[PDB]
């Protein structure tokens, strides 16, 4: 997350982390909806098509975490997945359309202050906070800064990052990028003159984006981090895959 | 599971706010 | 010493920290790079020996 802060203890209790030894090159994002399942984005599950992998495991999803180098002894819990499921339209090589993906833990977690489940978007929450403007939070571990190796200062965070960035008008998401963008995805981040910055980065993918309904006073997942041009870019923004579109399939296969 | 999904432990079920939600509410009223 | 050997390091428009190798032509070995997780270019290999075997010399 660049330009976003610390958060606090127990601030999004659905934050789950996709971590891998081996080979270390994983760190994602991912999103407590139940029991038993997590929601990240299809690409953090993926290889290079040279690579011939499809085996697809041998990750394991930490729940509960604010550090992400330390250990939470009796906070976090560390889970092993039963099945992994990506959206069988997502397309990298393409249109970058449909980045989703469930996955059905071994064996169900058990809430604490530290680990709870977001409440999924339904027709009226879409409807009342799917607005130009209207501001949401990002949380994760990922980068602090646009980096293709290492960066000057300090790289990753020692502690969940969030950030609260507004919904950008389809327009200006639609010409702010080359890439063709999809009603199954939506852009949000401030205008160059907004006098804010604020970003998601290497390591934020899957990490939920979510609002709070000033009506129930529930957290609903909107968005999940996909991608963007670079980290924290004036005039770029980045784009997240609408959940509630999706949320046909997610009930389809739960 | 989703019956109280979304209120977090740590705050909503404790009447708490954290310290920059007040920021996205102020968006909704008109952002 | 295929072409795509002496292309630089890609990560991609995606936001996943995936750790990669790819062949440092100017350096003549094979370095770690961060990978977003869509759009890899052919540099970019699952490991330092992956990497050499198929990038060794460009």
């Amino acid at each position: 997350i660049v330009e976003g802060s610390d958060a606090e203890i127990g601030m999004s209790p659905w934050q789950v982390m996709l971590f891998r030894k081996s080979p270390q090159e994983l760190l994602c994002g991912a999103s407590l909806i139940s029991d038993r399942w997590v929601l990240t984005a299809a690409h953090c599950l993926l290889y290079p098509p040279w690579d011939k992998n499809f085996t697809e495991n041998d990750l394991l999803v930490r729940i509960g975490k604010h550090s992400r180098t330390r250990y939470e002894r009796n906070i976090e819990k560390i889970s092993m997945l039963e099945k992994i499921y990506i959206h069988p339209r997502y397309n990298w090589r393409e249109n970058l359309d449909r980045d989703i993906a469930l996955m059905k833990l071994k064996k169900p977690v058990a809430f604490s202050d530290y680990i709870h489940p977001v409440c999924l978007p339904d027709r009226e929450t879409a409807a009342s906070l799917l607005q130009a403007g209207y501001k949401g939070r990002v949380t994760g571990w990922g980068n602090l800064k646009e980096t293709w190796t290492t960066n000057v200062g300090k790289g990753q965070p020692s502690v969940l990052q969030v950030v609260n960035l507004p919904i950008v008008e389809r327009p200006v998401c639609k010409d702010s990028t080359r890439i063709r963008i999809t009603d199954n995805m939506f852009c949000a981040g401030y205008k160059p003159d907004e006098g804010k910055r604020g970003d998601a980065c290497q390591g934020d993918s899957g990490g939920p984006f979510v609002m709070k309904s000033p009506f129930n006073n529930r957290w609903y997942q909107m968005g999940i981090v996909s991608w963007g041009e670079g980290c924290d870019r004036d005039g770029k923004y980045g784009f997240y895959t609408h959940v509630f579109r999706l949320k046909k399939w997610i009930q389809k296969v739960i | 599971g989703e019956a109280d999904c979304g209120l977090r432990p740590l705050f909503e079920k404790k009447s708490l706010e954290d310290k920059t939600e007040r920021e996205l509410l102020e968006s909704y009223i008109d952002g | 010493r295929p072409d795509f050997c002496l292309e630089p390091p890609y990560t991609g428009p995606c936001k996943a920290r995936i750790i990669r190798y790819f062949y440092n032509a100017k350096a003549g070995l094979c370095q770690t790079f961060v990978y977003g997780g869509c759009r890899a270019k052919r540099n970019n290999f699952k490991s330092a020996e992956d990497c050499m075997r198929t990038c060794g010399g460009a």
